[PDB]
DNA sequence: TCTAATGCGAGCATGCTCGCATTAGATTTTGTTTTTTTAGCGGTT
């Protein structure tokens, strides 16, 4: 059900990537976000937290990808979040 | 021991290092030691982690690892305290040891996102990338002949034949492929254009591809006018004919003539067309030789034939006509290179749907991941790229004479920086290449070898290992005899001078029989001879034990079959063999990819399969009933046909099951199969091919009977893969007996294969048959080579186009309406230039095949006659050089014709040559000294096996057999019985959300009841409007969802505590509510027949109320039960019926109070929402 | 699963199974594909083969065997796409000749009834979910019109039949399983339209996420009996009390197991984000040394025994190495013997091998192979003479019997018996001179052919005998209308060649092969191909005519049966007579001094000629034949 | 599909080579490559 949420936010935030463009496309992608964001919540991070590292990161060799991946990723998961919010 | 060179490539650094040296030098060894003394390093420690080993196969990225592995505990022992050393033999598990492939894999599985590609996606199957495939060429076809533009019916009409179009879909299929081992396929491609753009104006001589021209010209005036001089020497002889010298010096002077004009392409039209040898002058008297006198003839007529080859060759037409048809056939090349385009999007378009790729499709996304941007054939790296340089401290590859353009890419990729100071170490050999059938590119190797410098200033190192350790004397010596006249210039592409040659290292005790044989053979196959010959030496040398000896441990092993090997050129001949070895009793083992489909076995398991697919298939349905499977015999096929003839077999097979009578015997085989075959179609719906398999297995006994029939362990075997073929088949993309079917069924159809299982593993005591490929890098004791009087395969020649890596495609030139075809110039060119590099690679792969050898070397080759043959090759030995005439290596087909004359000069069969320190024991054998029964014994346990009935008397294991097979096991009636139970169960399809009438489910309201009453709180007795202001608080806690709250009797609620036994629970000295609880009962009070032994089940469940008064402890329960609505008595109706709703649940969460708190319970009570009625138990 | 069911031994795997070969999976899956692709022939038929579009209450063994000759037919006549919801019923002939074209017969008629009935009730289902479908654009009216399909094709109710006949059977687990995927299903169907319900999609993204969603479905866990064996994993499962394990498949690379570091954060990012602060899941790196943790509580979980095994090779052969686990066991134990787990019982001791024999089934299997290496010569154990020799004592020896019949088996054919040759051949034997050739070649193959009738599975696709049959009817109609117009080969011109061969090959083509030449537009090409070569023979036969003093007499003559000539005939000592029946291609008279002279010419599509080789072994009787 | 054998006649040095044409035979592949993590039900309907 996240999933199909995540595919869903995926066609609607996927102009605003840095670098999971070419991949939002496939249906493995938004098996790897939901594992992703999962992990996320396991380990007690909150979106804001996710945006945080992201900013971090703009200013270690794959410093700027990491950061690209973090950024893409603090967008869905925010959005879905806001999605769920008052009713899942 | 290492050699001072060795040594030199085991420590060498800072720059890219290519080491170079022939067979046997340890360039594997250095390799390995160079990366054990890498990571075991005192004074610089690095990871395993932080190198990239690319081996060419899997085995040999294990074996690395293995021999890694125990470097690593050796070291380990000698230094306990060290943490580094520890932590390596951990990480070589994350280690980079694999073939190209398998880093590319893992670099596609990383940087997925950088291109087109799922990150879930996988590789496909050979046969099911090559029908998908199929199925774009099938679809683009279509289209263009719907489009139907007229350059499309131009290509067809030229490369189709009469009345169907298949040729072109090879055609495509075909470029596509060898355009996928360029870099940039498409580029290629699009580099066809420029071979036919030419005019009637150009200058031949100039054009790329008349190079190879020139050389073949060149290679045969010259060719021609050796064999003449040698005609003339002919004539100095004393039985040699002298009249005809001046016929010579004629025809010499002729071709010299020629010779003058081989740069100049026009003159030679003129002349070589007219070109005449003057009639032979005839020397009569009996001073002569007629021997010689009428080989001198042959020689003169030898010029001819190349002559006219020549002229038919080139100058049948003048070089404005030649250009003229080129340059008309351009249209249709630049029609065939944008038709192969589309294929190709098409095709990754295609297998993108289904997120799958090419096993070729590994080397092609990796290099596009690795670059950032191109130029003209100049990548820059990517961030990919740099990650990759980064975390490799140095590259290192074995095998890497046959490395291609597109491997090439990507470890100058991932490796860092330019040569000069480089961190590639590649070890690898020019003369051992193989793989140019695969497009490998040895020139690789070789212009890197020609760069380098053993300084290694400015530039990379190159470092050569003389020294051979692998073989013994007499190898070394047969081959270096054999290959110092084989291998040079246009014929091995390699000089194979001192510095290449074999160089003995290795300490062998000495043998008499170590000696190098040739075996040559004179309504029985040839093969068949081979195998018989073979089969005789090797029983000869397990006859008296050859001495096999551990060069490293020193010590002596007797002769294992295991030690033999037999090398072949092409496994067509390899059955023959492997029954005439068992024939002899020998063990064989074969790695085999073809003939899976001819094994009978497979071939009735799959008809059985089909059957059950569907059943009006005759010849599946026949082929199952004659199998052992049903066992129907001719006669009661036929009769099966008689009941109904004109109907499918299937029909027949069920008429007469319908008149049949239970008596006969052919009912009950055909009504057992039928029963069996209507219990599989139901059993294909919910189960897989696999589950199916191995059903039908144990169903039939098919496997069990096969596997007692002779060749039975191979049938047992094939059976085997069968299931788990399918296995794999289902995990993928054809799961259920339809699609495997299909797929199989479409695979055979494109003329693919499958191999025949191996029954025997690898490392058991075998003689091992394989091909000359699979045998590079390894070594054995002893090793045959067969089938040398074969031809090479050279079906490439013959076709009317070819593809070339440097010149592209070359064509006949065609013309669909005038009917005419003919090769243009550089077909002609390409045909020849493929002949030289195809004879060049088999001499690399002999050379290959003679090196794996360590003590012993047998060669068999047939022939169809000694003499005859052996005048043929004295005929090209005359020469005082070693290498051979290079037209005569030329105008070779057979192995035979380099070995032969290169053999004729042999003392065995010029003092440097003939006394050259090999020895040759040639044995001339005939067929019939190679086709050279036994008692009779009577056995009676066979006929009594026949009769079915038992063998006479008394064997040790009787009772214990007896015994085993009786047995029972003693809890086998509780080994289904579940442990955890319902309470309900022991008394013992629904619509989406968004197609109902949203809320109020009659459970939903029930629960919600039971929520309410059990946190109400229990200090008094509520007003009605208190247990409301207690609802919102509960919605307010999302306890129950508003939905719930919105449906619920507040009355109802608030009556029960009105109620005497609810006055009780209010006013009780202590209460609990909603208690969950576990409760063992011994298996025996659900079931009967168990034991106390067996274990207790579990019974769960939740209490609603209990509550202790002054008196005794009490048990409550509430019920959403209907009541008042529907019973006749009403409650009264209700109360006998309610008791008996509830009385055996009541009675076990009783039991569970009574037995876990050891409490007995003094009044249950039921309450019921519907009338307030309270029901005591 | 199997090896225990095999070796009688109850377990439980702590694993959920797929749903992926339930058929109400594949039935949603295979119909979402009958749209997407068009009705293709895999798709429609994976559809149909679930049996789910099976008319309700009608017994699925006959309903089955209609849908496998509709199969066969639409192999046949190529049937996909639009043919099958255009409005003409499918038309059914058993055979079609060119040279002869012939009125319906009556079962002819019955089977078409059949197929075309058939198809009246795959259609409807699956034409109205493509309809549907097509109207749909949201997720959920997609959904209510896979939903609404379902319903009316009554799934849930056949499922719960199913789930019936699977309890009588007393299949328990099997039945329960049916609820499963419906309920699984719905589920789906419900979340898909909870996320996304209101939003347009695509049907290929609609389908795309469907399968997404079915590929993770998973029946729930079997629950736990009274005594299982435990069959699980080293990550997650957990067990008390263990007596004895097993560890499988000690081998390199697989344990310790290397882990896939793949996902959004690598392991250098993960690293990198540990020493800024932010703590995630373990990298692969820290995995690969809790590994050694792993495999120390596997290792010390049994109280009194533990096994540790590894598989030398792959199920295709491939080498499989022991792990380093093994080595260092070795070194732990260095006097404690590795122990070999062979299908061959004659590699172990007599000991174990009599561990062999622990049911029936599994004795036979052993016993039978036993007894082949035997016959090899070699010493089978004492155990499998005593097995044997129970397996004789036992009630049904016969069904043992039976499968060691094999130690003697051949491949041998009884001869037929005079009565049943008789009925299958006939007292009067009418053949054809290629039937008495096949025999030749091989009787057997005579006996499947013209004995039993055996017919292969018809494709639709054009060999080459029915272009040869094209090529001959095609001369054959040009010379009829040459004879017509009184024109003869020699008056031909070029032009004529053209438009007679074009017309000719137009004629013929829609009786060709079920009208395969006008299937698509490479056939079309096809077609234009033979026109080429009709047209080219035409020329060469009247470049013949100009130069040959021989006349044709008759095309295509019949000797025997209808045609004018009488049939050759044979007598037999059975009593039988044979007389054989055929059609010469061509006849030609000429007029000569020694007298008239006929010759028989062929049309072959092959160079090769007349082997006399091939004549004396009874090969190539045709021309001969002829001739005489 | 190319190499080799067979047949016949013209020009040359009545018997011999050579040209040419043609057919007929037989003779015939090599190959490798993966894993997918991530905590059993549910008493009460
Ligand atoms: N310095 C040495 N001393 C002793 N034995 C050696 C030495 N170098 C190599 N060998 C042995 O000789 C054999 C050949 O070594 P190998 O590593 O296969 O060389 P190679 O160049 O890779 N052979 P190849 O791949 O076919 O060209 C092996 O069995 C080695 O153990
Ligand atoms: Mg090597």
């Amino acid at each position: 059900g996240v999933q199909m949420l995540l595919r869903k936010l995926i066609e609607e935030h996927k102009q605003e990537f840095k670098v999971y463009q070419k991949a939002s496309d496939k249906s493995g992608f938004t098996a790897q976000v939901e594992r992703m964001l999962t992990e996320f919540k396991r380990y007690c991070l909150e979106p804001e937290d996710i945006r945080r590292m992201a900013e971090s990161g703009t200013a270690y060799r794959g410093e700027r990808v990491l950061s690209e991946k973090l950024h893409d990723l603090s967008i869905l998961y925010q959005q879905m979040e806001k999605s769920l919010a008052d009713q899942y | 021991t290492w050699t001072d060179d060795q040594w030199n490539a085991i420590v060498s650094t800072g720059q890219d290092i290519l080491v170079a040296a022939a067979a046997g030098s340890g360039k594997t060894a250095v390799l390995v030691e160079r990366m054990i003394r890498k990571i075991t390093a005192e004074e610089n420690p690095i990871d395993v982690d932080r190198l990239l080993v690319v081996t060419f196969t899997n085995a040999s990225a294990a074996e690395m690892k293995h021999r890694i592995a125990e470097a690593l505990e050796k070291e380990l022992v000698q230094r306990p305290g060290s943490l580094h050393i520890r932590r390596q033999l951990s990480l070589l598990n994350r280690a980079s040891i694999s073939t190209l492939h398998s880093f590319c894999l893992q670099v596609l599985k990383k940087y997925y996102y950088l291109i087109d590609l799922d990150p879930g996606f996988r590789i496909a199957d050979q046969t099911e990338g090559e029908l998908i495939g199929d199925e774009v060429l099938d679809e683009l076809f279509e289209d263009e002949y719907a489009k139907g533009e007229k350059a499309f019916f131009e290509l067809v009409d030229r490369y189709t034949t009469d009345r169907h179009d298949l040729d072109l879909q090879f055609l495509v299929k075909q470029v596509y492929e060898y355009s996928r081992s360029h870099p940039n396929p498409e580029a290629w491609l699009e580099s066809f254009v420029h071979l036919y753009d030419v005019s009637e104006k150009s200058a031949i001589e100039e054009l790329p591809f008349y190079q190879y021209v020139k050389e073949d010209i060149a290679m045969v005036l010259n060719g021609a006018k050796e064999k003449l001089l040698r005609a003339l020497e002919l004539t100095k002889a004393p039985g040699g004919p002298a009249p005809r010298a001046d016929n010579f010096l004629d025809d010499l002077a002729q071709i010299d003539e020629l010779i003058q004009h081989q740069d100049d392409f026009s003159e030679l039209y003129k002349r070589v067309p007219a070109v005449s040898f003057k009639r032979a002058k005839a020397v009569k008297g009996d001073e002569f030789d007629p021997a010689l006198l009428d080989e001198a003839t042959d020689l003169r007529n030898g010029a001819k034939k190349l002559l006219e080859k020549l002229k038919t060759d080139y100058f049948t037409r003048s070089p404005e006509q030649h250009l003229k048809s080129l340059a008309e056939m351009k249209p249709v090349i630049e029609t065939l290179v944008q038709l192969v385009i589309s294929y190709g999007k098409r095709f990754e378009a295609a297998k993108q749907e289904k997120s799958i790729i090419d096993f070729s499709d590994l080397e092609h996304y990796c290099l596009a991941i690795l670059t950032a941007e191109n130029d003209k054939g100049e990548r820059e790296p990517s961030e990919a790229a740099r990650f990759y340089q980064e975390q490799f401290h140095e590259v290192l590859v074995d095998e890497y004479q046959d490395t291609n353009l597109v491997q090439e890419s990507i470890l100058q990729l991932v490796t860092s920086g330019p040569e000069e100071t480089g961190n590639l170490f590649m070890v690898g050999d020019v003369k051992q290449s193989i793989y140019r059938f695969r497009l490998a590119e040895p020139l690789l190797f070789l212009s890197k070898y020609k760069r380098f410098t053993e300084s290694g200033e400015g530039t990379g190192r190159k470092i050569d290992l003389n020294k051979n350790f692998r073989s013994r004397a007499d190898i070394l010596d047969s081959t270096n005899f054999l290959f110092k006249q084989l291998m040079g210039g246009k014929i091995g592409e390699v000089d194979y001078d001192e510095q290449a040659e074999l160089k003995l290292g290795a300490a062998y005790p000495d043998n008499d029989e170590t000696e190098t044989e040739l075996l040559l053979i004179d309504e029985l196959e040839t093969v068949q001879f081979e195998a018989k010959a073979i089969a005789k030496e090797i029983r000869k040398l397990i006859s008296s034990p050859f001495k096999v000896y551990d060069g490293k441990k020193k010590t002596h092993r007797n002769i294992q079959y295991r030690d033999i090997v037999i090398l072949l050129r092409s496994m067509p001949w390899a059955p023959q063999i492997m029954e005439e070895l068992r024939a002899q009793g020998i063990p064989v083992y074969a790695n085999l990819t073809s003939g899976y489909f001819e094994a009978v076995e497979v071939a009735v398991a799959l008809s059985v399969l089909k059957v059950i697919d569907n059943p009006y298939q005759d010849i599946p349905l026949a082929s199952v009933l004659r199998s052992p499977i049903v066992g129907a015999d001719e006669n009661e096929l036929s009769l099966i046909r008689l009941e109904n003839k004109k109907a499918p077999y299937y029909e027949a097979m069920k008429d007469y099951l319908a008149a049949g009578d239970r008596s006969d015997e052919l009912y009950q085989k055909l009504n057992t199969f039928y029963g069996h075959l209507q219990k599989w179609r139901a059993f294909s719906k919910n189960h897989s091919v696999s589950e199916l398999i191995w059903e039908v297995y144990r169903d039939t006994k098919y496997m069990d009977y096969v596997g007692g029939m002779p060749g039975g362990k191979q049938r047992q075997a094939n059976l085997r893969v069968l299931y788990d073929r399918a296995r794999q088949y289902e995990s993928t993309a054809f799961r259920g007996l339809f699609r495997f079917l299909r797929f199989i069924e479409r695979m055979q159809e494109r003329g693919d294969d499958l191999g025949t299982a191996r029954g025997l593993s690898e490392q058991e005591d075998v003689v091992r048959l394989m091909t000359i490929h699979s045998s590079k890098g390894l070594e054995f004791p002893v090793v045959f080579v067969a089938g040398l009087g074969r031809n090479f395969n050279m079906m490439d020649l013959n076709k009317s186009y070819l593809l070339d890596k440097e010149l592209g495609f070359g064509t006949k030139y065609i013309h669909p309406q005038l009917r005419i075809s003919y090769p243009t110039l550089p077909l002609i060119a390409m045909k020849k230039k493929m002949r030289r590099e195809l004879l060049s690679e088999e001499l690399r792969v002999l050379y290959v095949a003679l090196t794996r050898a360590k003590e012993k070397l047998f060669l068999i080759g047939s022939c169809k006659d000694h003499q005859k043959q052996l005048a043929k090759w004295q005929a090209s030995a005359s020469q005082t050089d070693w290498l051979l005439p290079e037209f005569d290596r030329y105008q070779a087909r057979t192995y035979l014709d380099f070995i032969g004359p290169a053999l004729a000069r042999h003392r065995d069969l010029h003092a440097d040559i003939s006394g050259h320190p090999a020895r040759f024991a040639v044995q001339m054998i005939h067929s019939y000294d190679l086709l050279d029964e036994r008692m009779e014994e009577k056995s009676e346990r066979l006929e009594a096996i026949r009769r079915g009935e038992p063998v006479p008397g008394s064997f040790a294991f009787d009772e214990k057999a007896r015994e085993q097979l009786s047995w029972t096991y003693p809890h086998q009636e509780v080994t289904q019985i579940r442990t955890k139970q319902s309470v309900s169960e022991i008394k013992r399809y629904r619509r989406p959300a968004f197609m109902m009438k949203k809320g109020l489910t009659a459970a939903e309201k029930g629960t919600a009841m039971h929520t309410v009453m059990q946190h109400i709180p229990l200090s008094h007795v509520p007003s009605i409007e208190e247990a409301e202001q207690t609802v919102h608080r509960l919605y307010e806690k999302e306890l129950l969802t508003e939905e719930q709250k919105d449906a619920i009797d507040i009355e109802e609620i608030v009556q029960f505590f009105h109620t005497e036994i609810g006055g009780q629970l209010i006013g009780a000295k202590w209460k609990d509510r909603e208690i969950p609880f576990s409760l063992a009962l011994p298996a025996k009070e659900i079931y009967p027949d168990a034991h106390e032994a067996d274990e207790p089940l579990l019974v769960q469940g939740i209490i609603d109320c209990l509550y202790e008064t002054e008196d005794g402890l009490y048990l409550l329960a509430y019920k959403s039960d209907r009541i008042e609505g529907k019973f006749q008595h009403g409650f009264e109706g209700a109360a006998p019926i309610l008791k008996k709703r509830y009385e055996t649940q009541i009675q076990l969460y009783t039991k569970a109070v009574e037995q876990i708190a050891k409490t007995k319970v003094k009044g249950c009570a039921l309450y019921f929402f519907d009338g307030g009625h309270i029901l005591t138990l | 699963k199997e090896v225990f069911a095999d070796y009688e031994i109850p377990y439980f795997i702590d694993g959920k199974a797929s749903m992926l070969n339930h058929p109400l999976i594949e039935f949603i899956r295979s119909s979402l594909d009958v749209l997407k692709g068009n009705w293709r022939y895999e798709a429609v038929f994976r559809c149909v083969k679930t049996e789910l579009l099976f008319p309700l209450n009608e017994p699925k063994a006959k309903v089955r065997e209609q849908v496998d000759q509709l199969e066969n037919y639409c192999i046949a006549y190529g049937i996909k796409g639009d043919r099958w919801t255009k409005g003409d019923r499918f038309q059914y002939r058993r055979f079609v000749s060119l040279d002869d074209d012939f009125a319906q017969t009556d079962q002819e008629i019955e089977m078409e009834n059949m197929l075309n009935d058939t198809r009246d009730w795959i259609v409807p289902p699956l034409f109205q979910l493509q309809k549907r479908m097509k109207k749909a654009k949201t997720v959920q009216e997609k959904a209510e019109a896979l939903y609404r399909y379902l319903e009316e094709t009554d799934v849930p109710l056949k499922l719960d039949q199913e789930r019936q006949r699977a309890e009588d059977d007393g299949r328990i687990i099997e039945a329960q399983q049916h609820q499963q995927a419906w309920d699984a299903v719905i589920q789906l169907l419900e979340e898909f339209v909870e996320m996304m319900g209101d939003d347009e999609i695509s049907l290929d993204l609609f389908q795309q996420m469907i399968e997404a969603g079915a590929e993770s479905l998973t029946f729930s866990l079997i629950p736990p009996a009274l005594d299982q064996v435990f069959v699980g994993n080293m990550d997650l499962s957990r067990m008390y009390g263990t007596s004895c394990t097993f560890v499988l498949g000690a081998n390199d690379g697989v344990l310790p197991a290397r882990p896939d570091e793949n996902g959004v954060l690598s392991d250098d990012d993960r690293e990198w984000l540990k020493t800024i602060g932010v703590e995630l899941s373990s990298g692969g790196r820290e995995r690969l040394l809790d590994e050694h943790f792993l495999i120390y509580m596997a290792f010390s979980s049994p109280s009194d025994r533990l096994y540790v095994s590894y598989p030398i090779a792959d199920a295709e052969g491939k080498t499989l190495l022991p792990s380093m686990i093994v080595k260092r066991l070795e070194e732990l134990f260095p006097h404690h013997k590795e122990r070999l787990l062979t299908n061959e019982p004659e590699q172990v001791s007599d000991e174990e091998q009599l561990m062999y024999v622990v049911n029936k089934s599994v004795a036979q299997s052993f016993t039978a192979s036993q007894l082949r290496l035997w016959t090899r010569e070699y010493d089978i154990s004492d155990v499998w003479w005593s097995t044997y020799n129970v397996l004789m004592s036992e009630q049904d020896r016969l069904q043992s019997k039976k499968l060691f019949s094999s130690l003697f088996f051949r491949n041998e054919v009884k001869q037929l018996e005079r009565s049943v040759s008789r009925q299958l051949y006939g007292e009067r034997i009418q053949g054809s001179v290629s039937r008495m050739e096949t025999f030749n070649a091989c009787p057997f193959s005579h006996f499947a052919s013209h004995g039993l009738h055996l017919k292969e599975r018809q494709f639709f696709k054009l060999e080459a005998p029915d272009i040869g049959q094209l090529f001959h009817s095609s001369l054959k109609l040009i010379s009829d209308r040459l004879r017509d117009e009184k024109l003869d080969w020699r008056d031909l011109t070029k032009e004529q060649c053209e438009l007679f061969s074009y017309d000719a090959v137009e004629r013929l083509a829609p009786k060709l092969q079920k009208e395969i030449l006008l299937s698509s537009n490479r056939h079309y090409y096809v077609k234009e191909k033979l026109q080429k070569i009709v047209t080219r023979v035409s020329g060469i036969l009247s470049e013949h005519a100009k130069a040959s003093g021989f006349v044709p007499i008759g095309l295509e003559l019949g000797f025997g049966g209808k045609g004018p000539l009488p049939p050759l005939t044979f007598q037999l000592k059975n009593g039988c007579t044979m007389e054989l029946v055929g059609r010469i291609d061509r006849v030609d008279k000429a007029e000569s001094s020694k007298g008239l002279l006929l010759r028989i010419v062929a049309y072959k599509s092959s160079d090769k000629g007349l082997d006399l080789a091939e004549v004396y072994y009874g090969l190539a009787l045709q021309m001969l034949t002829y001739l005489d």
